[PDB]
């Protein structure tokens, strides 16, 4: 499965 | 045997031609296996592959929502890159992805990993040690200090370590009859005519699976180091490979060369000439 | 932004046989940006059932796609790849040879 991706 | 669990992802904007794309991409080993698209019709993850389709209703309602949450979130950090490279306006820009994790055989996590691209170049990634940010410019820098201060590479080391790791072994338990298969290759020679009575020999290899393959040709027992003229192993379409590699040899002398195919689901190498 | 210029294979799935039918691919890797525009041709005119892949890069982060079209090689008709990129000003074609 995928996670959220922190923002950059 | 090592196994990985890998998503890739890609953001590109389009000003002035409506919101940027969004896709998603996860691989086990180098099988796909699902897919987020924004521009679909009804944009939702999707099975590609069958063994996909016998997983739970919640599994798609919660990785569709973390896809369209991704997709909200990378269209902030496309503004966001524009913003600390002090880009002018109006371009199109990419932001990339990769995370996931490899695992050896005895379970143990080999690496984990989280990068990231703008434009196609490195922008940031998660060193091996799961804990510190190697930061490619002082752009990126912005992002490894705001990454630092809020945690960032404890929440993706958790991840890694852990859903990560544990999912890779749902995917091999659903899908190994397909993933874990091996097709032997194929494998022949061709024969052609070149002017000045040489003769260019190819060694083909055909519907193979897995992608990894060595081809080489030797003449007395050597290999034929540069003369060879090999191409990038490449789909067929049908979930097998191909690959061949040449060598121009002379008239008359074709008869000592022998082409030579490594591949796992080989017992043993295979040797063939003209 | 750097772009990259495609490399482009043209190839049957199956070892061509005149007059059976086949599947031709155009492979096209190592791409930078990802918008690209690929025709397949038949004598020098455009096939029109072309399946292409979805937006795709590899661990380099270049971008790839894998298009196909079905196809019967004899030994008069000619086939290629034609591909249009922003690193090209011109695009290019690369024509489907049997022996490759």
């Amino acid at each position: 499965v995928n996670d959220i991706f922190e923002a950059i | 045997g090592s196994h990985s669990l890998r998503y890739f992802v890609t953001a590109v904007s389009r000003p002035g031609h409506g919101k940027p794309r969004y896709m998603e991409v996860g691989y086990v080993d180098d099988t796909e296996f699902v897919r987020f698209d924004s521009d679909a019709e009804n944009p939702r993850y999707e099975p590609r592959t069958p063994w996909m389709e016998q997983v739970e209703p919640e599994y798609w309602e919660g990785q569709t929502q973390i896809a369209k949450g991704n997709e909200q979130s990378s269209r902030v950090d496309l503004r966001t890159a524009l913003r600390y490279y002090n880009q002018s306006a109006g371009g199109s820009h990419t932001i990339q992805r990769m995370r996931g994790c490899e695992v050896g055989s005895d379970g143990r996590l080999l690496r984990g990993y989280q990068q990231v691209a703008y434009d196609g170049r490195d922008y940031i990634a998660l060193n091996e040690d799961l804990k510190t940010w190697t930061a490619a410019d002082m752009a990126a820098l912005i992002t490894k200090h705001k990454w630092e201060q809020a945690g960032a590479a404890e929440r993706d080391r958790a991840y890694l370590e852990g859903a990560c790791v544990e999912w890779l072994r749902r995917y091999l338990e659903l899908g190994n009859a397909t993933l874990l298969r091996t097709d032997s290759p194929k494998a022949h020679v061709t024969h052609h005519s070149r002017p000045k009575d040489k003769v260019t020999l190819r060694c083909w290899a055909l519907g193979f699976y897995p992608a990894d393959i060595t081809l080489t040709w030797q003449l007395n027992g050597e290999e034929l180091t540069q003369d060879m003229e090999l191409v990038e192993t490449r789909p067929a379409g049908d979930g097998t490979f191909q690959k061949w590699a040449s060598v121009v040899v002379p008239l008359g002398k074709e008869q000592n060369y022998t082409c030579h195919v490594y591949h796992e689901g080989l017992p043993e190498p295979l040797t063939l000439r003209w | 932004m750097i772009q990259k210029t495609p490399q482009i294979q043209v190839y049957s799935r199956h070892p061509p046989e005149n007059g059976k039918p086949n599947i031709l691919n155009c492979y096209v890797t190592q791409f930078h940006p990802p918008h690209i525009e690929i025709q397949m041709l038949k004598n020098g005119k455009k096939i029109p059932k072309v399946e292409m892949s979805d937006m795709s890069f590899s661990k380099d982060w270049s971008f790839y796609i894998l298009a196909h079209t079905e196809f019967t090689p004899t030994e008069t008709d000619t086939y290629a790849c034609r591909v249009k990129h922003d690193s090209m000003a011109e695009p290019k074609t690369v024509y489907w040879d049997r022996d490759m």
